[PDB]
């Protein structure tokens, strides 16, 4: 379940990375090279962070939820799918809470 | 929401760094196995 | 794409018989966007490989 997450989870981690790259793409090309400091910085961070942050978390939220009903299986091959769906579930669960937080 | 857990930017750190010493610790602890019992 | 059509050609609709100018922000929304597109299918499929 673990090694299934681990793709869809670095994935929506990095959405918000590769995009404060361009969130702090935008400020060098609008203001001077060489020059910025925290105030700026951290919000030009919040900002790349909150435009396009819910939409992954809602994605990585709508992948967990999608997956649940094969908790639904029944008898023997539900036992065998049980912990897959668990961790699979906690890891999604985890990446977007550590996504946000 | 984003916003608050910056805030207190350190109590997440804090929290994160044992969060993974704490995990670290219970998962060489977790008992193996091949299946979930089937029967 | 949802996105860059409403800033952008939003203002410019009110023109009538004008497609090729909405297009641009169609074209617009899949430029800035595959860096990060390819990258998530990038992972989503590489680690899923092994």
């Amino acid at each position: 379940g673990i090694a299934i997450a681990v793709g869809a989870m670095v994935d929506a981690a990095i959405v918000m990375i590769e995009n404060a790259h361009k969130r702090l793409e935008e400020w060098q090309h609008q203001h001077p090279d060489a020059t910025l400091d925290n105030k700026t910085r951290w919000q030009v961070i919040t900002d790349a962070s909150v435009e396009v942050g819910p939409a992954l978390f809602i994605s990585l939220l709508i992948i967990t939820l999608s997956f649940i009903p094969i908790f639904t299986l029944e008898g023997q091959e539900g036992r065998l799918f049980g912990p897959l769906a668990f961790t699979k579930t906690y890891a999604m669960a985890g990446a977007a809470l550590l996504a946000i937080v | 929401i984003i916003r608050r857990s910056v805030a207190n930017r350190f109590l997440v750190l804090m929290g994160a760094l044992f969060l993974s010493i704490w995990g670290t610790w219970t998962i060489i602890n977790t008992p193996v196995d091949a299946l979930p019992d089937l029967s | 794409l949802r996105h860059a059509i409403e800033a952008v050609p939003s203002l410019n609709n009110p023109q009538t018989f004008s497609e090729q100018k909405l297009d641009e922000a169609l074209y617009h929304g899949a430029v800035l966007r595959v860096r990060p597109k390819a990258m998530t299918v990038a992972v989503i499929i590489a680690g899923l490989l092994p």
